[PDB]
């Protein structure tokens, strides 16, 4: 597992090399922005029920063989599962998002996700498209300027966009 | 523990144990000797008939169809497993043998009676069991391929004091199983978050000279005890009795509303 | 390739009856296995079965301990 | 699915043994009991159409709010009675299949596991399913074994509910 | 006890459930056996005597050597003769008892478990029972379920004999 | 596991419709059946271990380099694992009688073994051969009308000469 | 028991490893947010009583049926009121026990696990304390920090009910 | 475990009644002298090692009879131990300090250890002996006044010492 | 490596949670530390060379024998005064990372784990180390959150040796 922080650290160790004055400028940035990404940590996981209901009732919206007899989301158990799924993806972006790196979203939890997938007959495709969902609506919840103290967090929203790609790509 | 301890508690072989791994290409015994130790260890040292035995389940471990993990898995979810020590036995006691068993531990705090009692109730025994066997602690004490044996009596990471303590009253000896329903001896203990004095091997004996009476047996009575007299100094208390007075102990202790826990030879 | 018999549980569940073989490789010395009291033997590509109810918790704990999982095949 | 044979069956399996008597009596049980299930079965896909939709009016007339009210979860527009009739549709499908296979097991599988979550992530109630459950209890017409036997599903579904 | 009462209710406790229609069944089984059963028991409880004795003059005549070869292990001696007796008795009687319970549960926790020790040790043929297994199975006199019922136990006993 | 009844559950939930008319005549027709399927198990299961042996032993009597030395029936606990593999398909074979239906035998004992035994170096082709003697032992033993309530059971024989030809091509 | 000095002390004698640097910084940042904390706490407390009665009347606005339809489980009487109103002085008062112990610990505790079984087996449904506590949240009044930590903990609970 | 706002939570919630203001005015103090107690903490830590290691030294040559061949302390088994419980006991100290409660020592350190070392035989007198040394010692640290912004520790410091009392009680 | 972002993130996973309010409080912490942290890696990186030099002239000073004693582990040749140079700035540099990381991760991850064995085989004394670290503690010239950081993080080291 690495945060922001690590992940320099361990680089540096297989240079074998102390920080650049650079790293150390580009990791005191990072903590400058720290307020920002829990904040939008916090936000993601306050909502975090309504995100994941509705993106998944959206996505059988569009995609009603999903919940039709025979569909991989049709019976309670199958259904229970497909969105216990979704939570997963959004708990592990939240992690991503709150220790600033990558590291815990793919070794933990896209870690063998698309070989699960192809395995139990699920549709990555359709769980990528309810990922994508997923992202419009936590991303706009990030950017909801009400009852906040108000700056410019396009650089983590684009940061939590990323985590959301690499998840609905490595589940496609 | 070291010898001069361990005499004393009785659990030398327990110390001198040597974890059993089953390698890569392991030959025809080795797999016979992984088999009976996990026969031995999670069926609680039963004389193992025959006929109990798991055919199949062995059968796949011998042809390395499975793990001794999931080969203490199959026997821990077998109907031998079930009615030894579940359909015969209260939930408490069921999971401090499954503790034992699986983990080779006792109970630690309530809440560990808590959990598998909810999980119980919620999802059968199947996946009550599969907790101990997917747990952490069965992970890196034991992983994937070594027989799970007991740990009590020394000192784990992320342990309390009381396992150790609490050890002697699931492990009563080498010689010992875990056949006859019974009730827990941990009840109260985990409930009240409490220890109960170790007596096990030589260590419950108490000296007698001339105090002991014709046959020369003291009795240790471990009571709880409040005011009903003489002032009572403590809540719990033992008495050392001979033979020759136990009744009268015992019948005392009654009639002052004395709860009797535990009565040993000493 | 057998196994089913005894990793599927008793339980009679549809679902569960389906097991699943996971291809496992670099389990390393990680921080997660510090206490670890047994040794890793192997770190190349290793089977492991796993049942549909459990494959929630193995992915889980292979995830922890550096594992890769590099391909799930059905049994 | 838990049936009265695959169960005899996982447990003779479990402890490696051939079927004894006691297996032959559960199935002698299966028989005694199958043709009343498949009675039910057909008595109650005759008139499911009738079945769900008084059931679903049922369950509307029981909970008015639920036809008022707006919301994804609500059954105000045609979408969300369509969802509901669908709903009550699935519940008295899966309860056929019981009663074909003898046992709970399709309602276990495809219905009962996991459906407390799925109405707390849709917020539906359980309360109103029960009422639309009583209604089938009560207007179903079964009798004998076959009515007990639809009703110790039905009961079943109800008490997972509730 | 390999019994369809306490099977059905192990079943269900280990899945921590109540009784539902599947456990209802196999009490349906068990009744319309039971009387059959009983009435076995009591036919092979009346005639268990002549039963016993016919039994061991077969194995005693299928085997002859038993009768002469001295040793413990034989029938040489009337004491070998009446541990032989006993033995038939024990057979006949915990069947009796497995018509009763309707399931092999008395065979397998009185004589089944460990009975292949047993024999290893006290050095005894299991094909001597499996010849008195086979007498009392030929001579008990029944029909019909009781016949069936009374037939599956002792040819259990035989297949765990051989 | 399946049984008749919820294969046809399984099938018909996937299709998410009632079972129809012919579909409930199908299996009320296998109610009636169920005394005879019921009388077949018994009657296997009563001789199990009559027609493992003499199976066994006839496999041994033709083929014999099984039992030479070197062959892989030779030593007691290969013996031991022959006699024991036998039984085992004889008790699945027996399971699949009495569900009526043929997922147990697949899955829990046929599905893999082909491969188990190629990497074993067990003979398929022999141990196929074992499994047609248990056949032909069984389907006498069943096929006896002696003793028995006389009628016709060539549906109940057919479908379990079907299991045995199921376990002799997967084992093969 | 979910707060940051007893989860950095669990982690470390789980590691069986003395309190490094890390565990400070936890301390440190329990340190930093008590205040708000503590603030947020007396501020509801403070604020309690008209907190919780408007929360019952929200709830009733929305869900008018609850104040005419009888049942145990509804409030048409003052019976159903005064559990109603005390479930939410419940829900409030746990808040601030959060809010004191800096997590949601006291919610784990206390409310969270159980209240799926409790809500099911006495058909009350988790909508109504939803917007109980949502009513919370609109109304109190808190700013900064102390607003940012009591909103968690009640979409926290929130988010457990939905 | 309990820290200190739990205590106080945990006994409010049986009272079933809100924090008054005199007890979230005794926190609002409890974490005024937050700085404090992790200063304390940090020192114990940073001088652990010494803290043991003086302290068996010290009593070692007090109680000779513990390293003489047959003591409880003699071979490296029996002395390594007897470290381990040093440092375990010092750990738990910490965790107690850490907290602002003294749950975690009871429960999972001190509770059944007087029962462990009568059914072991370690000299609890011994083990008490040893812990007035390590907590002497730590005071010192706790205490030295050097490198150190300026101020009253004395209530830390009896807490402290509170902790170590009860470890000191229990092991006797 | 272990830091607080990490442990965090793991403890919540562990419990499968969502990052509740204690982890942002972890959060927090971490910021309250992380500049001091850099500027305390900043100047020992800024003053390595001569903290190194330094050190290494301690040791030989405080342990002489190392300076002429013939031996594959003694710097009393170039080589061994290389090896000596060389390990006490690993030790500086992981410390330089453990103050950016925020924890003693990378000390446990690079150098604290198996340094037992590796000093055991090649026979270096740990005093040696230990004499090193503490001359870096007293000429980092650090002052206030800085020094107590990357004193915390000698010590780990001084205590892991010692
Ligand atoms: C082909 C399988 C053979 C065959 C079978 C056959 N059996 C019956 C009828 C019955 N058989 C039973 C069975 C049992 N009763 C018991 O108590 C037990 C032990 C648990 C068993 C196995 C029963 C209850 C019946 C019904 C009553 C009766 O005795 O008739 C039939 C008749 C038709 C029917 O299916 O009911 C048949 C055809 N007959 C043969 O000729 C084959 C060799
Ligand atoms: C009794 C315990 C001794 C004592 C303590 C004391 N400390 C402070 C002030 C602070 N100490 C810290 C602590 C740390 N900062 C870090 O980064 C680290 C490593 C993680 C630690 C341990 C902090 C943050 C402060 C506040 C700022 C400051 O530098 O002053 C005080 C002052 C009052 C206060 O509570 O803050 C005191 C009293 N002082 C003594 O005299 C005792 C020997
Ligand atoms: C929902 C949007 C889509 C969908 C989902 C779906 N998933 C499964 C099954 C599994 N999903 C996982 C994945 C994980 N489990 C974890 O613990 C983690 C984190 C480490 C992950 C990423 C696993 C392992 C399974 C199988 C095991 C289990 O479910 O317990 C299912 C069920 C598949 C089946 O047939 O049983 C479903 C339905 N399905 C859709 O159609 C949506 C597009
Ligand atoms: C035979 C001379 C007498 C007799 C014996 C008897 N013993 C048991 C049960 C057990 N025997 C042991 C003993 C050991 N197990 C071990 O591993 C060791 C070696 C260290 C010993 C000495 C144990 C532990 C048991 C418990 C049960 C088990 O199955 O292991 C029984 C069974 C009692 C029962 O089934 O209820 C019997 C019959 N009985 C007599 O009548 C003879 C005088
Ligand atoms: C009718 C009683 C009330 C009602 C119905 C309603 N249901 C939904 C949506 C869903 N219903 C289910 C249920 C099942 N799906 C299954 O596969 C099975 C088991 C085989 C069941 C019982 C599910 C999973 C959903 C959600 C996904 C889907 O829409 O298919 C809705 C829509 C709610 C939403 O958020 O979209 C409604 C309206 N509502 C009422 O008001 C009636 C009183
Ligand atoms: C006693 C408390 C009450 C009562 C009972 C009663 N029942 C019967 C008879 C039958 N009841 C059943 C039961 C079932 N059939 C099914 O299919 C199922 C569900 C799977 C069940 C539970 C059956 C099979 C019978 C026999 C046939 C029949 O219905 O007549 C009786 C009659 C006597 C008998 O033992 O058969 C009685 C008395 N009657 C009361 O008044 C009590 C309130
Ligand atoms: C009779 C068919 C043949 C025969 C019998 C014979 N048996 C024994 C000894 C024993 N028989 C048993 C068997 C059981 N005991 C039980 O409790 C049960 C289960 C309910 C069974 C089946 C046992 C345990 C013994 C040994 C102990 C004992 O003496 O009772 C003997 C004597 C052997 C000896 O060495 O004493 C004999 C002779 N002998 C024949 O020749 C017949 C063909
Ligand atoms: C006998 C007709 C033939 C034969 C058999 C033989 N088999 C093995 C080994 C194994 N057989 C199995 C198969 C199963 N085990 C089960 O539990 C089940 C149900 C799930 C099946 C189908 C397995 C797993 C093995 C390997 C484990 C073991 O050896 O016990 C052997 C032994 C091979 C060896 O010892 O290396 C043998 C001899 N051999 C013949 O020649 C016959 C044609
Ligand atoms: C108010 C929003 C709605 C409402 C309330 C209502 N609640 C109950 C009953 C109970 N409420 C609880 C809840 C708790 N008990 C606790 O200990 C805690 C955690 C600290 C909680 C959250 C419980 C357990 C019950 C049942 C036992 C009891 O009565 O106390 C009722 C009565 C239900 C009944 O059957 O008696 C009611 C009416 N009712 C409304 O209409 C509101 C919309
Ligand atoms: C980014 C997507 C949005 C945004 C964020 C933003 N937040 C701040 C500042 C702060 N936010 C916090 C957060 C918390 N305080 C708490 O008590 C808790 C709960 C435990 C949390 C999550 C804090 C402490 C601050 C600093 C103090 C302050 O309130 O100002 C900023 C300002 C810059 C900064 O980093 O401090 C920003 C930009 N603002 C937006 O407009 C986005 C929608
Ligand atoms: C040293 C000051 C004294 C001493 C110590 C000593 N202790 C033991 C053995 C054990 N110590 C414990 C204690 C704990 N284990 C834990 O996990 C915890 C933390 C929660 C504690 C407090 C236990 C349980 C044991 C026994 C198991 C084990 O040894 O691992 C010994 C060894 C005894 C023996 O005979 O081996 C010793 C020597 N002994 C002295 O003489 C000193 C006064
Ligand atoms: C200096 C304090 C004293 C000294 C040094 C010395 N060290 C070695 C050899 C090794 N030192 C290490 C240490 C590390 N390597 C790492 O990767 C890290 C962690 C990042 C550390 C701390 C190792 C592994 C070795 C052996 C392999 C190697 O040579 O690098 C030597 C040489 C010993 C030998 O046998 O060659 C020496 C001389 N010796 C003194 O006298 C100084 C006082």
């Amino acid at each position: 597992m690495f945060d922001v922080f690590t992940r320099v650290v361990s680089q540096a160790d297989a240079r074998g090399e102390y920080l650049s004055g650079s790293q150390l400028d580009a990791l005191s940035a990072t903590v400058a922005e720290g307020n920002k990404r829990i904040d939008s940590v916090n936000r993601i996981t306050g909502n975090a029920s309504a995100i994941v209901s509705n993106a998944a009732r959206a996505l059988f919206a569009e995609q009603p063989q999903l919940i039709q007899p025979g569909g991989n989301a049709y019976t309670s158990r199958r259904m229970a599962a497909c969105l216990r799924d979704m939570e997963i993806i959004l708990r592990y972006v939240t992690y991503a998002t709150f220790t600033g790196d990558a590291s815990v979203l793919e070794d933990r939890c896209l870690n063998g996700l698309r070989e699960t997938y192809v395995a139990l007959g699920v549709p990555g495709a359709s769980v990528a498209a309810g990922v994508q969902k997923m992202k419009e609506a936590a991303l706009d919840i990030v950017n909801d300027p009400n009852g906040i103290t108000r700056g410019d967090c396009s650089a983590i929203v684009a940061e939590i966009a990323g985590y959301f790609d690499r998840a609905a790509a490595a589940v496609a | 523990t070291s010898l001069v301890s361990a005499q004393r508690l009785g659990i030398v072989a327990v110390d001198e144990a040597i974890p059993l791994e089953l390698r890569s290409r392991s030959t025809e015994e080795e797999v016979d000797a992984v088999i009976l130790a996990v026969y031995r260890q999670v069926l609680g040292n039963d004389h193992l008939m025959s006929q109990e035995r798991l055919t199949s389940a062995e059968s796949l471990l011998r042809g390395r169809e499975i793990s001794v993990r999931d080969f203490v898995r199959a026997v821990a979810l077998s109907e031998v497993y079930r009615q030894k020590f579940f359909h015969s036995n209260p939930q408490n006691r069921f999971i401090e043998l499954n503790y034992k068993h699986l983990l080779g531990r006792a109970p630690y705090d309530q809440s560990e009676i808590a959990f598998h009692t909810d999980l119980y109730h919620q999802g059968g025994y199947e996946a009550e069991i599969n907790s101990y066997i997917d747990s952490v602690e069965y992970t890196e004490n034991f992983g994937d391929w070594v027989v799970p044996y007991f740990r009590g009596f020394a000192t784990q990471r992320n342990q309390k004091t009381v396992g150790f303590s609490r050890s002697f009253q699931v492990y009563r000896g080498y010689a010992t199983s875990d056949r006859s329903g019974s009730r827990s001896r941990l009840t109260r203990e985990l409930a009240r978050n409490t220890a109960s004095p170790v007596y096990a091997g030589s260590t419950a004996e108490s000296l007698r000279g001339t105090s002991a009476g014709s046959r020369n047996q003291m009795y240790r009575l471990q009571v709880i005890q409040g005011a009903a007299g003489t002032r009572v100094r403590r809540g719990k208390a033992e008495y050392l009795v001979s033979y020759d007075n136990l009744s009268a102990k015992l019948q005392q202790i009654n009639r002052q509303g004395d709860t009797v826990t535990m009565i040993s030879l000493a | 390739m057998l196994g089913q018999s005894s990793l599927v549980g008793y339980s009679n569940t549809q679902a569960a009856n389906r097991v699943f073989v996971y291809e496992v490789s670099g389990l390393r010395q990680t921080d997660a296995n510090e206490n670890s009291a047994h040794d890793i033997r192997r770190s190349g590509s290793v089977f492991i079965k796993v049942p549909y109810a459990r494959m929630n918790d193995e992915m889980r704990r292979i995830s922890r301990l550096g594992g890769t999982i590099v391909n799930i095949r059905p049994y | 699915m838990k049936t009265p044979l695959t169960e005899a069956v996982s447990t003779a399996d479990s402890q490696g043994r051939f079927l004894s008597s006691t297996e032959l009596q559960i199935a002698f049980g299966r028989l005694r009991q199958a043709n009343a299930g498949l009675q039910a079965a057909k008595a109650l896909t005759d008139n499911a159409q009738s079945l769900v939709n008084g059931a679903a009016q049922a369950v509307y007339n029981k909970f008015p709010y639920t036809t008022q009210t707006q919301g994804n979860n609500f059954a105000a527009d045609q979408r969300g009675k369509d969802k509901c009739a669908r709903d009550i549709g699935y519940y008295l499908r899966i309860v056929t299949y019981c009663l074909v296979a003898g046992g709970t097991g399709p309602l276990d599988e495809y219905l009962i596991a996991g459906i407390d979550e799925i109405n707390r992530t849709f917020d539906l109630s359980p309360s109103w399913y029960v009422e639309a459950l009583k209604y089938i209890k009560a207007n179903h017409g079964l009798s004998g074994d076959a009515r007990d036997e639809a009703n110790s599903y039905l009961d079943y579904a109800i008490n997972a509910l509730s």
